[PDB]
């Protein structure tokens, strides 16, 4: 498959061999802080799919962090429901999400985890729910995020147009919402923001116009 | 710099600026740049959910001391 949802882990050497000489220096600037790269399909779902894999993959090496991620994720369904969401509409998305967490809990191989992220139904069900988490948090904290959204739309209308639908690529408002909703810190490199500010980043991403990839230290 | 305002980013960071009541918006963006290293052409400033325009002053938007501007980056 020339266009997989989540690729294999690679070395960033394939960033030169994809490119423009002004760009050639900044990879060396990146090679001194990052050793490896994992790619997601540029479909407007890159951020959520990149985050989802990076964190779940990391939780294989931290049982105690997995338990609180599992606890937050389990409560999140009824949490969305209480704030206006239909349980029956989001049910199966949440269950697929919890299912991946259980696989990590039972120490699934990294290879098997990658396969699940390459199953269209499973991988997209995941992104759907991550978008619902993001949207749920945004509407919940509508007073805060209203300041950052231009007049003409409520936070809800913004969510139903920019966050909830698939194919809608993420920006800084998506990242902070998801990072706060799941309580995990995210750092984005471009081609260094920490979400939330003044925290220790557990997820490292690379951003190119309308696209996110996974970085590994 | 005659009065004090605060600029808020999506990460949760609060930036303190010293400004003149008649400062243009791009002069505010300039102060943000030589303090956050962010090119003014990337900065989008909001006050009361309305985008502030280059050429207009803080007083044009009734922005007084200790006010909050909100910063969203374009890319």
């Amino acid at each position: 498959g020339s266009n997989p949802l989540v690729s294999e882990r690679l070395e960033l050497s394939v960033l030169y061999k994809e490119y423009d000489n002004i760009y050639q220096q900044k990879i060396k600037d990146l090679h001194k802080k990052y050793s490896y790269i994992r790619k997601t399909r540029p479909d407007g779902n890159s951020f959520y799919r990149a985050f989802g894999f990076s964190h779940l993959e990391a939780l294989l090496d931290d049982s105690k962090e997995l338990q609180r991620f599992k606890a937050v994720s389990a409560k999140s369904k009824e949490d969305l429901v209480s704030q206006g969401f239909t349980e029956f509409t989001i049910e199966d998305f949440h269950n697929t999400f919890m299912d991946l967490i259980e696989q990590v809990e039972k120490q699934t191989s990294v290879a098997d985890l990658l396969a699940s992220f390459n199953d269209q139904s499973t991988s997209d069900y995941l992104v759907v729910y991550l978008r619902l988490l993001t949207s749920g948090y945004l509407q919940r904290e509508s007073k805060f995020f209203e300041h950052f959204i231009e007049g003409g739309r409520t936070v809800k209308e913004f969510c139903q147009q920019e966050v909830e639908p698939m194919c809608k690529e993420s920006d800084h408002i998506h990242i902070i919402a998801l990072a706060q909703a799941l309580s995990v810190s995210i750092q984005v490199e471009y081609m260094p923001h920490i979400f939330p500010e003044g925290s220790e980043p557990k997820v490292y991403l690379l951003y190119r116009p309308g696209h996110y990839d996974i970085l590994y230290k | 710099g005659s009065m004090q305002i605060f600029v808020k980013t999506l990460t949760g960071k609060t930036i303190t600026l010293e400004v003149e009541p008649s400062d243009t918006i791009e002069n505010v963006k300039a102060k943000i740049q030589d303090k956050e290293g962010i090119p003014p052409d990337q900065q989008k400033l909001l006050f009361a959910r309305k985008q502030l325009e280059d050429g207009r002053t803080l007083s044009d938007y009734n922005i007084h001391k200790e006010s909050f501007l909100y910063l969203v980056l374009r890319l």
